[PDB]
């Protein structure tokens, strides 16, 4: 009971970390694929 | 009476086994999921498959052969057709690649 | 910088959606070329822009390495002789830090000009030093 | 630390990391060197260079006086890696990683 509890509490910690990592990887991929366009402002007016 | 290919752009970037193409201005353009030939030499070509068509006009290419020969700035020709491979009873007893090369 | 009124009026319009000789896919290097083409079309002269690019290319050959990241077109004397449309565009790029696209916006502009003037350019790829004979 | 010349200004500060925008002319900074951010006219905070971007922006890891660091402050370059006192004159003392007693 003390050996299967540790593996259950170690598993929940790893599961939370991996799922969060996956989401952030997708977030960074969709951020990287995005590109900023030409800025259409009155640059001279400054 | 010339073997006129269909040039669609140049090779911009190479990352391992995949590449990106920039289309030359005012060219026919390539179709999705088609095969293209990267002119690694005036007589030698490397096969690639179209995977992405981006808003910028850039094209994602999956390289299939002669990867080491691919360099940035090389010309690209578009066959305009999907992938076709030899099929028949004449292939039995042989070892082939996915492209049909024995 | 004091841009001319005509360029100021054009810059605020939706010129990107106007008609052009060719339907090139939108891109960062294409927006500037369209702006130059639209500005030049009003005056009717397009060779001025080509001369400006030629001067830019000649000047860049003497500028220090990576001049496009410390660039100040206003302070550069070589660009002082450029036409108002080209100079405005260069300042436009410098503001966005895209002066490295100078050699590609020119290619698009030439393509538009050739299409408008009904000229077809054939590229003859030849070995280094083998350009002597092009009869075939 | 001996300063040589200004190499830009502080732009962004995210906790213990920071970014520097180049000074006019982009003098340049050697990678992995130590830089001195002029938090005060007489006080300079220590930073470690870890990234040289294409645009000219430098990535800095702040070491001390992180709270004092503010955007817009000048940055000077030592031009050398981190060197610390060593020898028998340091025995029996308590120091920090920068060599300060």
């Amino acid at each position: 009971q003390q050996r299967t509890s540790s593996l259950y509490n170690k598993t929940r910690q790893f599961g939370i970390t991996a799922a969060l990592i996956e989401i952030l990887s997708a977030m960074s991929s969709l951020e990287g694929n995005a590109m900023k366009g030409v800025r259409r402002n009155k640059f001279w007016e400054g | 009476f010339f073997k006129t290919t269909e040039m669609i752009g140049y090779v911009h970037s190479i990352d391992g086994t995949i590449a990106t193409l920039i289309p030359a201005p005012g060219n026919p353009g390539v179709a999705y999921n088609t095969i293209i030939q990267i002119q690694v030499s005036p007589t030698t070509f490397a096969a690639g498959l179209v995977f992405n068509l981006e808003k910028d006009g850039r094209i994602g290419i999956i390289l299939m052969d002669n990867i080491t020969e691919v360099q940035s700035g090389q010309k690209v020709m578009a066959t305009g057709q999907l992938l076709h491979i030899p099929v028949g009873a004449g292939v039995l007893g042989k070892v082939v690649n996915p492209l049909g090369h024995e | 910088y004091t841009p001319p009124e005509g360029l100021k009026k054009l810059y605020a319009s939706d010129f990107e959606n106007s008609k052009y000789p060719l339907n090139i896919v939108p891109s960062d290097s294409v927006l500037f070329a369209k702006f130059l083409y639209k500005a030049a079309e009003e005056k009717g002269n397009f060779d001025n822009i080509l001369s400006d690019f030629q001067k830019i290319a000649a000047a860049a050959s003497k500028l220090p390495i990576f001049w496009e990241r410390t660039a100040v077109v206003e302070k550069i004397p070589e660009f002082k002789q450029l036409s108002e449309p080209t100079f405005f565009t260069l300042v436009w790029m410098q503001n966005n830090g895209m002066l490295e696209l100078i050699q590609e916006v020119a290619e698009v502009y030439e393509t538009f000009v050739n299409a408008k003037q009904k000229k077809a350019v054939a590229k003859i790829f030849v070995a280094p030093g083998g350009e002597k004979n092009v009869e075939e």
